[PDB]
């Protein structure tokens, strides 16, 4: 009770602040999903424009 | 309210009860003769002080601990 700092419970225990990892683990792999996509799109343009002036 | 044999115990005659036992030479055994054997604890109240500090801190550390 003293180290929890509460009497009755714990706190941020719970499926409201447990499913946060899921939502973390979505959004790693919606973030990468967008950013292999965005690396591709200027790996593209920057191959070009060497290319074309370099 | 009651009739004499019912406060008395017996309608016509008193009937002899066998007395309780002994057993000389070593103590009563009962359920009220058992702090013979068993006294309250007065051989670890310091180590009991001791020991709840020590579980109340350790307690407290991961608790603490896991909150965080
Ligand atoms: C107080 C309520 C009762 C007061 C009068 C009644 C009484 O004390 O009779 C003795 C009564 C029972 O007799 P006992 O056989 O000596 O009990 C063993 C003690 O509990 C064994 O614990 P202890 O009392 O010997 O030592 C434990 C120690 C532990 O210290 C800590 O680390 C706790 C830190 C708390 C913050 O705590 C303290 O002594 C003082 C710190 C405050 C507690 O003991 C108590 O109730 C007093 C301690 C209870 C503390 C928590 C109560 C909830
Ligand atoms: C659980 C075991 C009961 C512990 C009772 C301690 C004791 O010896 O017993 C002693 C206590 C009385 O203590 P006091 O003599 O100090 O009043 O209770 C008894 O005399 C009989 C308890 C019967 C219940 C047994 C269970
Ligand atoms: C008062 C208003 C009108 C209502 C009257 C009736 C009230 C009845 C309720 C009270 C009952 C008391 O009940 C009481 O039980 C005990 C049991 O221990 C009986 O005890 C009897 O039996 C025991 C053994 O069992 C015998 O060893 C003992 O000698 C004898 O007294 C009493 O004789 C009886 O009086
Ligand atoms: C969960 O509760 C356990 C209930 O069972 C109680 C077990 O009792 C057995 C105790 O065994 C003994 C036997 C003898 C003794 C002696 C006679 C040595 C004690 C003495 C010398 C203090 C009278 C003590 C304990």
């Amino acid at each position: 009770i003293y180290g929890r700092g509460s009497l009755y419970g714990y706190r941020f225990d719970g499926e409201i602040h447990r499913q946060e990892a899921q939502n973390v683990i979505l959004y790693k792999e919606k973030e990468a999903q967008e950013m292999a996509v965005v690396m591709e799109k200027l790996e593209k343009e920057i191959q070009e424009w060497l290319k074309t002036m370099e | 309210p009651l009739p004499n044999a019912v406060v008395q115990g017996y309608t016509s005659v008193r009937g002899p009860k066998r007395p309780l036992d002994h057993f000389y030479g070593r103590t009563p055994l009962n359920i009220d003769t058992l702090w013979h054997w068993v006294k309250f604890p007065h051989r670890y109240d310091n180590l009991r002080f001791a020991v709840c500090f020590w579980a109340f801190l350790v307690s407290a550390h991961f608790a603490n601990k896991k909150q965080r």
